[PDB]
């Protein structure tokens, strides 16, 4: 969806400045959980 | 408006199903730009409703248990 | 700004289905790099 | 669908960033938008391995910090 911004390092820093850190932590731990879930999914 | 503010309101919500309902009603009524912050409080409440514990800040462990 | 939309675990999964795993790791690695830049900055 | 390695093959030729900034700019308009997500990986990758004058198969987490 709007994920295309996430794999772009330049604007990612930028739009991250306008967000607080306490949310950034939330988002990251959210992201890390999501990606861990597909590791099992694909697997082998 | 801040996330805690939404979380205060959503804190009143019980049995998840009711929360799903209020969250569902909010989706179509909210400011969109404002809606995103509500989603932060929404996840928090659902998490702290999924586990029946009230966290000020959500531990990384629980997110896996979210449906 | 529009990065803040990603802080939704359900919507994170959704938009995640259409991305492959190897990209997801990149996005995640992009992100942690970004928050680690702020963990030092803001917090420290 | 097109993969990141494919975009990277072409972008490996793009030199001095100014040309890259131009090629990325040229791509963004006309790009698939959804595929662009895969292309952005190659843009950052190439930009990474260009800022540092080293050619990585996989970009180290260490490197990302130096990007402007």
């Amino acid at each position: 969806e709007a994920l295309k911004i996430l794999n772009n390092i330049r604007t990612l820093r930028a739009q991250a400045r306008e967000c607080t850190l306490e949310t950034l932590e939330e988002m990251l731990e959210k992201l890390e959980v999501v990606v861990n879930e597909r590791r099992e999914e694909e697997s082998a | 408006l801040t996330k805690t503010d939404y979380l205060m309101r959503l804190r009143r919500c019980q049995t998840i199903d009711t929360l799903e309902r209020v969250i569902e009603k909010n989706k179509y009524e909210l400011s969109d730009n404002e809606l995103a912050v509500f989603y932060s409080a929404a996840d928090h409440r659902l998490a702290e409703l999924t586990m029946n514990k009230l966290y000020d800040k959500i531990p990384s462990s629980v997110w896996k248990f979210i449906r």
